[PDB]
């Protein structure tokens, strides 16, 4: 028993074996009495090298790879990985493929905020609705399994011409059933924290990132929106026919964990509105009605048109990423998941940089653990919505 | 000055009423039917697109390599020798290592002869890793049908429950997916 | 047996009929109620683990540990037996004397405190004139095995966890002592037979929970923080919890000592503030309504079984309330639970003791004698 | 018949009920109404498991609460 | 709870190839594999769907051709015949070799008939193909199917 | 901080073992050939692995005491152990509990 | 040699338990370790979320007996639920070595069987967890759905019920202990825990 | 020789099933269980049926 008792500040490891859903990162914090003096986050325990793998993969065979950065909302990763050769070659997508993309991405945003919400309520001390959040996440899983074939990650759904396959025969009805089921659940999740004074005491002023300090540290998504900035890339960039709906970006003015909670809950409440307004304005409606209308009305009459297709010229596997560079992005569940692609008229990219949504939000974690206590560490790490596959990639 | 004593007792009784209310509403969770899909006797049906174990047909194979050039890791070991008596490609011993496979079915889409199909089979656990090297006759086997096992009550998950149903446990007798199919509006309109 | 039923007297008389001494017959009688009470504590820890894994599943809309027996009934037993089969670990400079003794020091007085609990009048091991005070004194030995298990591991976060568990476990000894002190005021003694006997007079109206409405709450909240349960215990406080170095039978000792403390504390809520064995109707009222004497052996057997069922109903109800309240309450951190122990439960226990002393002085016929 | 022997007879009858008969009745009650039970009925049958637990432990390796084989027809 | 003796080894020595019917929840038939291993047998537990063309995998040399991940060539690996290599690399006074196939489902009737005839022809080789299902552990000979 | 290279069949552990504890020493490093017994290890091939390890740690003189160089030494020793297993001087265990062939299946030499 | 990676002939090892009492006690031992099977709450990547989908309510983790443990000292099983990198591999071997001896490993997903999609062009991915740990059951599927994981657990239970109690001794480590003196230069600890208090954050 | 042959088109008629009114392509016949290939969708699915729940079509 060689543990002595000094008067100097100690060091707490919080190593890569996290006994909860916290990823693989070390969190070597000092914390002299209780005040966290210093915090060195060790990163890279899931660094598998996607940026070097990408330079030796065709885009049709890198789509199975891109579910593994943000592996709670997997298709968001495909939403940049498809959109990077899409805007070099200028390949247009159909309107139906764009609306299917909007529906899949907003379901992925709901699922990403649910997988954030489970561990966040378990870390803040609620720990009763942890087992009730995975039920609606399994509803989204079974919605993804009908269309994309797999659950939350391993979808080959997004393609350069749009979407790999159109929806199944009962998909729109069951998605509307899930939204009618899920509208009161976000109000229950908001009243769980905000109508309980012990939780808002645990979440007020815990992590005090400013408005301009959030812009300087490169924060994005709900960590930027909670500081005061109305910056959503679906609105800033006129992206993938998101402007055909009426949703409002949720912001808060404080920037603490309660503000990030409120922004993510209202992001769920806005994404389900986008789901409803996209299911209403789906070109051709559900796939059973559209397939019946293109069956009975010959092979004509605008239901065989371009913007009523699921795929815009299904491409050969030897598609050349043309010479030129740009930087695509999406607003994922953590915001600003970007791809810097410098393809040079080869079948492979020449450089595929991944700008992860939470690798640039985890660098503020030592800055956010400055004047905080010990038991407010896992709350602040809970409020970042960190997924280490994107941080390491 | 008893303004902080009565506030103290008020905070105590408000927490006591909150604990009593939460204890009443966690006692209304026990009466609900459990949503547990009890696996070895209630194997849930996978969807019509599942991407489970890959199936291979040794006679429908023109011995190209499109299933290798679209696989993300160039996994299927197809080897052929050219027979100049016939001047075709003449595949022998196709195989896929399912311990390396990521089950994306890229090889299923980019198959020009519809040779590679994908199955509903996912129970592929082995003791030896090298048993996951399914050769052409191993993966040419008929897959395990979940609805044809006389120990399983199979369960449709969520996207095959009709139009108001959330869990597939209360299903009375095989009610269908959501409603009509494209052979109905052609008769309707 | 004819006049009554006395298994101690009948056993000593039938063992003197073989040709033994009287004191030797008493000595051979001695291990039998102790073995019966250890059997009761062992079935209590198995019931507690089963009820913990089944009510927690029923709350979360799951099914509990099936496929281990018919229901999950053999699920704790395997969880016992597996921990007998696992090896030792000895964390890298561990003390090897204090390490093995820590679980023993923390679970021996909890087992020893089962003399105090009755399942009926003279259905216990001993009356023990300082009963519940000896239970409190023996439960005060737990934050020495806690500090022993914290120190004897060569890693930190368990020394820190040991100091944390010892600071939690002494913050609720004094409200427990004050809440027991109110019942000892109202009962004119500390023996649990006399504590239940001052409640088994009018069946349910003479129970102490109506005369100690806040003392029952103080005892229940303070006993739920002595058993390491509910809020007072999903990432750990820091990384570890004073038993993250214990692997086999020593972790089994910790694991069974927690639930044995839970079962004992539920039994003592049933004994102190409720009737320990009393039906809500007094038993002599039913004995005079039937007309048969309260000394003939079949009414003795029926009333003993009825007292055992009443004890187990109330002990089960409080074990059920603990397993519900584990998922009801929010988990509080260490500072809020120490503020609950010192700044809330201690002043409410003190004002409860003062008002029950004023009530016993003012109205002595309702509160004891 | 001796009354000591009849007291030992009702002891043996109570032991055979507490260990064998009513634990089998509780097992036959739990493959019965378990989901049709309410919360209070679930607490009552959990009490029935709690009280007759040594008899349920004796009868545990002899009950076969597995689902029956399906018909496939 | 069903104290099982050593009748299972006697039915194995009688039939030569018996189909097991195990409950699908887990390990309730491995007690019979341990009884069989305690009588002097050597059990070889391997998964049946990973084997292909049991005439070639069990008793013949078969080229494995492992996975090149776009890096190596085809690189055929000639695995030895499993039953005869595990029977020759055995003690000479052992009771024999037993192939314990854990997935008797998703196999054909022809492979069952071949496994039964293979246990009949070469002397010390028995199979315990687990076709699964039944509510208790019960076994039949591999005669009709 | 104990410097080590723990993979299967070799454990480097820069330091010396005392009783069941390895104490971190600077100028020595241990070796734990096959701590899980997948291979048989007769004494001839065991002495061959010991001599190859001492040659590898002599050839690694002058570099840093990082875990990268320890992992390089352990990986070269892993390739040597697999080369001895492939030559036939070392067999698989077959009394183990796993039997998963982590260094290749048995196979005949030519065809 | 005519067999390239050969198996070896054993020493004719047989327990020959003709006793039926100790055979039934072996049955009790295997059933007890079989029906408890407490896994380590071990994650590291994508597959862990499907592992978490077992711990939820739709598929039940507990109904085979297994509750997840935080410490590896109480852990009976480890389901390696994700990609093991070159950085995570010594940590994984350490948290496997910190378990009591009747321990079991399930290589979950393709990343731990062979390092599935990182087995081609990755420089920091361990191609298979059996390069580090003795593995009992291998589990394919890139995200293996939770029915497949509690199929791997069923096959692990079939593996556990075979284990003999007289055969304990395969749970050993069998030290070899070749010590060599080396001439490498010790470097200082590069990663200390000084991030904001380091005298380079304050001023350029 | 008259029974269900591989290579033709089918359609399922088992009413209480997930796969209903689905046209498929029969691919392999072993031991009575018929495995048919479904072209519907981007990934070709192979779902096993039996002859008691299948019937060939005459139109295509
Ligand atoms: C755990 C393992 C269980 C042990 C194996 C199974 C044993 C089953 C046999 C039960 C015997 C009946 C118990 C009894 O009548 O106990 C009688 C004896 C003697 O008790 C006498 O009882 C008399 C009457 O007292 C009672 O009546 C007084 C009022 O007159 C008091 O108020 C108080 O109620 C109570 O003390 C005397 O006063 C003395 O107390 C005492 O001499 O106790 C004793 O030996 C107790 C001996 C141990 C009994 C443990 C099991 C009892 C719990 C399960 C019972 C369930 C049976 C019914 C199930 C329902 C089926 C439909
Ligand atoms: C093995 C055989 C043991 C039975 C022997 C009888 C016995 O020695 O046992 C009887 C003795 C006491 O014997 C009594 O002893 C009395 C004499 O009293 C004297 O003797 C007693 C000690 O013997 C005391 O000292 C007492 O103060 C003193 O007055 C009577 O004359 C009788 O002889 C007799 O009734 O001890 C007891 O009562 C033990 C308590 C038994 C009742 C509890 C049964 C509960 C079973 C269900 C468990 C499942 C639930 C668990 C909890 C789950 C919670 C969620
Ligand atoms: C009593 C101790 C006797 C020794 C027990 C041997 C191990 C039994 C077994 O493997 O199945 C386990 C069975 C449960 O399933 C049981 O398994 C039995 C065997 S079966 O599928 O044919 O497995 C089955 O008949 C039975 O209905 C079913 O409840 O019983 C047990 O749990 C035995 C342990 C209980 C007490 C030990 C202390
Ligand atoms: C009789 C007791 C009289 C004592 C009155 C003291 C009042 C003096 C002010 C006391 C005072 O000011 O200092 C006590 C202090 C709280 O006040 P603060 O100093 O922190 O407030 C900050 C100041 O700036 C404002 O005054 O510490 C606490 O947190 C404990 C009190 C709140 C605890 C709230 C929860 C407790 C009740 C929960 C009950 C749950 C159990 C029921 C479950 C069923
Ligand atoms: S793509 Fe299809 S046809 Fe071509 S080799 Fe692969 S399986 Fe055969
Ligand atoms: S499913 Fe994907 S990973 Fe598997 S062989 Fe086909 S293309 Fe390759
Ligand atoms: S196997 Fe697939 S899902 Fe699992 S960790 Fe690897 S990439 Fe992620």
């Amino acid at each position: 028993p060689k543990i002595e008792t000094r008067t100097e500040p100690m060091v707490i490891n919080m190593g890569p074996h996290h006994p909860s859903m916290h990823g693989v990162l070390r969190l070597m914090v000092t914390l002299d009495g209780e005040d966290v003096i210093d915090c060195e986050p060790v990163i890279g325990y899931l660094h598998r090298g996607m940026e070097k793998i990408a330079e030796n993969r065709t885009n049709i065979m890198f789509i199975p790879y891109v579910s593994r950065w943000d592996y709670a909302a997997g298709m968001f990763n495909e939403a940049v990985t498809v959109n990077a050769p899409e805007k070099l070659a200028g390949i247009p997508v159909p309107k139906r493929a764009s609306y299917i993309r909007v529906i899949m991405l907003e379901l992925n945003r709901i699922a990403n905020h649910l997988l954030w919400l489970g561990p966040f309520l378990a870390d803040v001390g609620a720990q009763t609705p942890f087992f009730y959040i995975f039920r609606e996440r399994e509803y989204i899983y079974d919605l993804f399994e009908a269309a994309t074939g797999m659950r939350f990650i391993n979808n080959n759904y997004f393609r350069i011409g749009g979407v790999a396959a159109d929806l199944t025969y009962g998909w729109v009805t069951k998605c509307r059933d899930f939204c009618d089921y899920f509208l009161p659940k976000v109000d229950e999740y908001e009243r769980l924290i905000t109508n309980n004074p012990i939780f808002v005491r645990r979440l007020q002023g815990v992590g005090k990132i400013s408005r301009e300090e959030a812009i300087n540290w490169g924060l994005s998504g709900p960590m930027l929106r909670a500081s005061g900035v109305k910056w959503d890339l679906r609105k800033v960039d006129h992206y993938e026919c998101y402007d055909d709906f009426d949703w409002d970006v949720p912001v808060a003015t404080e920037g603490d964990c309660l503000a990030r909670y409120i922004v993510r809950i209202q992001e769920m409440r806005e994404s389900v509105k986008i789901i409803r307004q996209a299911l209403d304005g789906l070109p051709g409606g559900p796939y059973e009605n559209l397939e019946a209308k293109r069956m009975l009305e010959g092979a004509k009459s605008e239901w065989n048109g371009f913007d009523y297709q699921y795929i815009g010229k299904k491409l050969s596997p030897t598609f050349k990423i043309p010479k030129g560079e740009h930087y695509v992005r999406v607003e994922s569940g953590k915001g600003e998941l970007g791809i810097y692609l410098i393809g040079d008229d080869n079948v492979f990219p020449w450089r595929w940089k991944i700008r992860p949504p939470d690798f640039n939000n985890l660098q503020v974690l030592p800055q956010l653990l400055k004047g905080m206590k010990v038991a407010d560490i896992v709350a602040i790490l809970g409020s970042i919505d960190v997924i280490m596959g994107s941080v390491d990639r | 000055f008893l303004n902080q004593i009565t506030n103290y007792a008020k905070e105590a009784v408000q927490s006591a009423k909150y604990i009593g209310q939460g204890l009443s509403v966690t006692f209304d969770h026990m009466r609900r039917r459990p949503i547990t899909v009890q696996y070895p006797y209630e194997k849930l049906i996978p969807s019509e697109r599942f991407r489970g174990r890959i199936h291979f047909e040794f006679d429908k194979c023109i011995a190209c390599e499109v299933c290798v050039r679209v696989c993300p890791i160039n996994l299927p070991v197809v080897d052929w020798v050219f027979n100049k008596e016939l001047k075709k490609k003449e595949l022998k011993h196709y195989s896929i290592d399912f311990g390396v496979c990521i089950f994306c079915a890229n090889c299923v889409e980019y198959c020009p002869t519809n040779c590679l199909s994908v199955t509903e089979e996912y129970e592929l656990a082995t003791y030896d890793r090298h048993e996951l090297n399914y050769d052409s006759v191993a993966m040419g086997r008929i897959p395990y049908k979940v609805t044809q096992d006389p120990m399983v009550t199979p369960i449709r998950e969520f996207a095959y429950l009709p139009a108001g149903v959330m869990s597939g446990h209360d299903l009375p007798a095989g009610a269908q997916r959501a409603g009509e199919r494209p052979e109905a509006i052609a008769n309707t309109a | 047996m004819e006049s009554g039923i006395d298994l101690q007297g009948q056993f000593i008389s039938a063992l003197q009929s073989l040709g033994l001494s009287h004191d030797l017959a008493k000595l051979l009688w001695l291990p039998l109620p102790m073995l019966m009470m250890l059997i009761v504590a062992t079935v209590g820890v198995l019931v507690a683990v089963w009820l913990e894994r089944k009510i927690s599943a029923a709350v979360q809309q799951r099914i509990g540990p099936e496929y281990i027996g018919p229901l999950g009934i053999l699920a704790p037993l395997a969880d016992g037996l597996k921990l007998i089969f696992k090896e030792d670990v000895l964390p890298a400079n561990s003390d090897r004397w204090l390490f093995t003794l820590g679980p023993a020091v923390v679970v021996i007085p909890v087992f020893l405190s089962y003399i105090i609990v009755p399942f009926g009048q003279n259905l216990l091991i001993s009356n023990l004139a300082m009963g519940v005070f000896l239970w409190i004194a023996l439960s005060s030995i737990a934050p020495i095995g806690l500090l022993m298990a914290g120190y004897a591991s060569n890693n930190k976060y368990s020394l820190l966890g040991g100091l944390r568990a010892a600071a939690q476990s002494i913050s609720y000894e004094i409200p427990l002592a004050l809440a027991v002190l109110a019942v000892a005021m109202m009962s004119n003694g500390l023996g649990t037979v006399e504590i239940v006997e001052q409640q088994s007079q009018y069946g349910i109206l003479s129970w102490n929970v109506w005369r100690q409405p806040i003392g029952f709450l103080v005892f229940w909240i303070a006993a739920l923080a002595e058993c390491e349960r509910l809020p007072f215990d999903a990432e750990e406080e820091l990384v570890a919890g004073y038993q993250t170095e214990y692997a086999g039978m020593k972790f089994a000792l910790f694991y069974l000592g927690a639930y044995v403390n839970l079962v004992l504390s539920a039994l003592l809520v049933s004994v102190l503030y409720f009737g320990g064995w009393s039906f809500p109707i007094p038993l002599e009222t039913i004995a005079n309504l039937l007309g048969v004497s309260e000394t003939n052996p079949f009414l003795q057997i029926a009333f003993a079984v009825l007292g055992i069922t009443m004890t187990l109903i109330k002990a089960y109800f409080f074990v059920f309330l603990a397993i519900l309240l584990r998922w009801t309450v929010p988990r509080v951190r260490i500072d809020q639970l120490l503020d609950l122990g010192w700044k809330f439960l201690l002043p409410v226990g003190l004002v409860n003791l003062l008002l029950t002393a004023g009530l016993k002085l003012a109205f002595p016929v309702a509160f004891g004698g | 018949v001796s009354t000591e022997l009849l007291v030992l007879g009702v002891y043996g009858a109570l032991a055979g009920l507490y260990l064998l008969v009513v634990p089998a009745i509780v097992y036959a009650y739990l493959n019965a109404r378990w989901y049709v039970a309410s919360s209070f009925e679930r607490a009552f049958m959990y009490f029935l498991v709690t009280f007759f637990f040594p008899g349920l432990l004796l009868l545990a390796p002899f009950i076969n609460f597995r689902p029956q084989p399906r018909s496939l027809n | 709870g069903l104290l099982a003796g050593y009748q299972f080894v006697k039915d194995l020595e009688s039939a030569g190839a018996l189909a097991l019917f195990v409950p699908p929840e887990g390990g309730f038939e491995g007690r019979y594999q341990r009884r069989l291993r305690s009588k002097g047998y050597t059990t070889l537990p391997m998964s049946a769907p990973g084997l292909g063309d049991l005439a070639a995998y069990l008793t013949q040399e078969h080229g494995i051709r492992p996975a090149h991940t776009g890096k190596e060539d085809i690189r055929v690996y000639f695995q030895p015949p499993l039953v005869t290599y595990h029977l020759e690399n055995l003690p000479p006074n052992a009771k024999g070799l037993v192939l314990w196939l854990i997935d008797g489902k998703r196999l054909s009737k022809q492979e069952f008939a071949y496994l039964a005839q293979l246990t009949q022809t070469l002397p010390k080789f028995k199979v315990v193909v687990e076709v699964g299902g039944d509510r208790v552990v019960r076994w039949e000979p591999l005669a009709d199917w | 901080m104990l410097l080590k290279s723990t993979t299967r069949h070799v454990h480097i552990y820069a330091g010396h073992v005392v009783d069941g504890e390895v104490h971190p020493d600077t100028e020595t490093l241990t070796l734990n050939v096959d701590p899980d017994n997948e291979l048989e290890w007769n004494e001839a091939a065991l002495a061959k692995v010991e001599a190859k390890f001492r040659e590898l740690v002599a050839n690694a003189a002058g570099e840093d005491l990082t875990e990268y160089n320890l992992r390089r030494i352990g990986s070269d020793l892993e390739h040597f152990i697999r080369s001895l297993l492939m030559q036939g001087e070392i067999g698989y265990n077959l009394n183990s509990r796993v039997r998963n062939y982590s260094l290749g299946i048995p196979r005949v030499n030519h065809s | 040699p005519a067999i390239l990676n050969p198996i070896a002939r054993p020493e004719v090892p047989q327990e020959l338990a003709e006793n039926i009492i100790l055979t039934s006690l072996n049955d009790v031992y295997d059933w007890a370790r079989l029906s408890s099977l407490w896994p380590l709450m071990y994650g590291t990547a994508c597959c862990f979320i499907e592992f978490a989908a077992m711990i939820g309510s739709r598929f039940d983790f507990d109904r085979f007996g297994l509750v997840p443990r935080n410490s590896p000292r109480q852990a009976d099983l480890i389901i390696t639920s994700g990609t093991i990198t070159m950085k995570m591999a010594p940590a994984l071997v350490r948290l496997y070595e910190q378990m009591p001896s009747p321990k079991y490993v399930i290589a979950m997903g393709a990343c731990t069987i062979t390092g599935g999609m990182f087995s081609s062009d990755s420089y920091s991915a361990v191609r298979g967890v059996d390069k580090l740990i003795p593995v009992d059951v291998y589990l394919p599927g890139c995200p293996p759905r939770p029915e497949a994981i509690m199929d791997a657990i069923v096959k692990l239970r079939k593996k556990i019920a075979n284990e003999h109690i007289n055969e304990r001794g395969n749970l050993a480590q069998t030290h070899r202990l070749f010590t060599a003196k080396h001439k490498m230069k010790p470097v200082p600890p590069i990663l200390t825990g000084q991030y904001l208090n380091a005298p380079s954050r304050q001023a350029p | 020789i008259m029974t269900i042959l591989p290579g033709m088109t089918v359609k399922v008629t088992n009413p209480n099933d997930t796969y209903y009114q689905f046209q498929g392509i029969v691919q392999r016949i072993t031991d009575g269980k018929v495995a048919v290939l479904f072209e519907g969708g981007n990934w070709d699915k192979l779902v096993t049926f039996q002859a008691s729940e299948l019937e060939p079509v005459v139109v295509t």
